[PDB]
Protein backbone atom coordinates (compact mmCIF):
# COMPACT_ATOMS: atom_id res chain seq x y z
CA UNK A 1 0.00 0.00 0.00
CA UNK A 2 1.06 3.84 -0.65
CA UNK A 3 2.36 5.58 1.85
CA UNK A 4 0.64 9.13 0.42
CA UNK A 5 -2.78 7.33 0.72
CA UNK A 6 -2.49 6.81 4.20
CA UNK A 7 -1.22 10.36 5.62
CA UNK A 8 -4.31 11.75 3.17
CA UNK A 9 -7.46 10.76 3.11
CA UNK A 10 -9.69 11.01 -0.39
CA UNK A 11 -11.31 14.30 0.25
CA UNK A 12 -7.18 16.09 0.58
CA UNK A 13 -6.43 13.71 -2.48
CA UNK A 14 -9.25 14.42 -4.48
CA UNK A 15 -9.03 18.19 -3.74
CA UNK A 16 -4.95 18.11 -4.32
CA UNK A 17 -5.26 16.00 -7.82
CA UNK A 18 -8.09 18.65 -9.12
CA UNK A 19 -6.46 21.89 -8.37
CA UNK A 20 -3.38 20.65 -10.08
CA UNK A 21 -4.85 19.16 -12.64
CA UNK A 22 -6.89 22.96 -13.12
CA UNK A 23 -3.61 24.79 -12.51
CA UNK A 24 -1.51 22.76 -14.56
CA UNK A 25 -3.63 20.97 -17.95
CA UNK A 26 -0.46 19.78 -19.82
CA UNK A 27 1.02 18.13 -16.50
CA UNK A 28 0.30 14.95 -14.80
CA UNK A 29 0.71 14.01 -11.26
CA UNK A 30 2.67 11.24 -10.06
CA UNK A 31 3.50 9.63 -6.48
CA UNK A 32 6.15 7.44 -6.86
CA UNK A 33 7.61 5.11 -4.28
CA UNK A 34 9.84 2.65 -3.84
CA UNK A 35 9.33 -0.68 -3.19
CA UNK A 36 9.21 -1.56 0.64
CA UNK A 37 11.42 -4.70 0.59
CA UNK A 38 13.71 -3.49 -2.50
CA UNK A 39 17.66 -2.34 -2.08
CA UNK A 40 18.16 0.20 -4.34
CA UNK A 41 18.36 4.03 -3.41
CA UNK A 42 15.17 6.27 -2.52
CA UNK A 43 15.05 9.94 -2.36
CA UNK A 44 13.25 12.74 -0.97
CA UNK A 45 10.71 13.44 -3.68
CA UNK A 46 7.96 11.58 -4.90
CA UNK A 47 5.75 14.31 -5.70
CA UNK A 48 6.11 14.69 -9.57
CA UNK A 49 4.17 16.90 -12.12
CA UNK A 50 5.61 15.44 -15.70
CA UNK A 51 4.90 16.78 -18.91
CA UNK A 52 2.39 14.40 -20.36
CA UNK A 53 3.73 14.36 -23.65
CA UNK A 54 6.39 13.19 -22.11
CA UNK A 55 7.01 8.90 -23.26
CA UNK A 56 7.53 6.03 -19.87
CA UNK A 57 11.27 5.83 -21.07
CA UNK A 58 11.75 9.47 -21.04
CA UNK A 59 10.57 9.88 -17.61
CA UNK A 60 12.25 6.34 -16.47
CA UNK A 61 15.61 8.58 -17.65
CA UNK A 62 14.36 11.67 -15.68
CA UNK A 63 14.42 9.67 -12.30
CA UNK A 64 17.51 7.88 -13.23
CA UNK A 65 19.03 11.70 -13.40
CA UNK A 66 17.59 12.61 -10.00
CA UNK A 67 18.36 9.33 -8.53
CA UNK A 68 21.67 9.59 -9.91
CA UNK A 69 21.85 5.67 -10.84
CA UNK A 70 24.76 3.76 -11.90
CA UNK A 71 24.47 3.19 -15.49
CA UNK A 72 24.99 -0.12 -15.39
CA UNK A 73 22.38 -0.92 -13.28
CA UNK A 74 18.28 -1.82 -14.18
CA UNK A 75 15.17 0.20 -12.21
CA UNK A 76 12.10 -0.94 -13.10
CA UNK A 77 9.22 1.04 -12.80
CA UNK A 78 5.92 -0.53 -12.34
CA UNK A 79 2.13 0.77 -12.57
CA UNK A 80 -0.51 -0.92 -11.19
CA UNK A 81 1.92 -4.00 -10.39
CA UNK A 82 2.82 -4.34 -14.22
CA UNK A 83 5.63 -2.87 -16.34
CA UNK A 84 4.23 -0.38 -18.85
CA UNK A 85 5.87 -0.10 -22.15
CA UNK A 86 8.67 2.23 -22.76
CA UNK A 87 7.39 3.79 -26.31
CA UNK A 88 4.09 4.53 -24.12
CA UNK A 89 2.63 8.25 -23.53
CA UNK A 90 2.63 9.43 -20.19
CA UNK A 91 -1.17 10.94 -21.26
CA UNK A 92 -2.28 7.66 -22.31
CA UNK A 93 -0.74 5.82 -19.01
CA UNK A 94 -2.81 8.53 -17.13
CA UNK A 95 -5.86 7.95 -18.58
CA UNK A 96 -5.96 4.25 -18.78
CA UNK A 97 -4.26 4.14 -15.11
CA UNK A 98 -5.26 7.05 -12.70
CA UNK A 99 -6.53 6.25 -9.46
CA UNK A 100 -9.88 7.18 -8.19
CA UNK A 101 -8.47 10.51 -6.37
CA UNK A 102 -7.18 11.57 -10.07
CA UNK A 103 -3.16 10.54 -8.73
CA UNK A 104 -0.70 8.51 -11.25
CA UNK A 105 0.31 6.28 -8.81
CA UNK A 106 4.08 4.80 -9.75
CA UNK A 107 6.40 2.53 -7.90
CA UNK A 108 9.78 1.32 -8.80
CA UNK A 109 12.55 -1.23 -7.91
CA UNK A 110 16.21 -2.32 -8.32
CA UNK A 111 15.57 -6.16 -8.52
CA UNK A 112 12.53 -7.37 -10.63
CA UNK B 1 -0.42 19.53 0.27
CA UNK B 2 3.11 20.91 -1.49
CA UNK B 3 1.86 19.85 -5.24
CA UNK B 4 4.43 22.89 -7.10
CA UNK B 5 6.73 22.98 -10.28
CA UNK B 6 10.32 22.19 -9.04
CA UNK B 7 13.15 24.37 -10.89
CA UNK B 8 15.30 21.27 -9.92
CA UNK B 9 13.43 18.97 -12.17
CA UNK B 10 12.39 21.03 -15.39
CA UNK B 11 16.12 20.91 -17.11
CA UNK B 12 15.67 17.28 -16.52
CA UNK B 13 12.45 17.14 -18.94
CA UNK B 14 13.52 19.28 -21.32
CA UNK B 15 16.52 16.79 -21.82
CA UNK B 16 14.33 14.29 -21.91
CA UNK B 17 12.14 15.55 -24.58
CA UNK B 18 15.09 15.31 -27.09
CA UNK B 19 16.53 11.64 -25.54
CA UNK B 20 14.20 9.31 -28.21
CA UNK B 21 14.06 5.94 -27.49
CA UNK B 22 13.35 2.59 -28.99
Amino acid sequence: RSQFKDDFSFEKRKTESQRIREKYPDRIPVICEKVDKSDIAAIDKKKYLVPSDLTVGQFVYVIRKRIKLSPEKAIFIFIDEILPPTAALMSTIYEEHKSEDGFLYITYSGEN
Amino acid sequence: LQFEIDDEMEPLYNQAKQMRYG
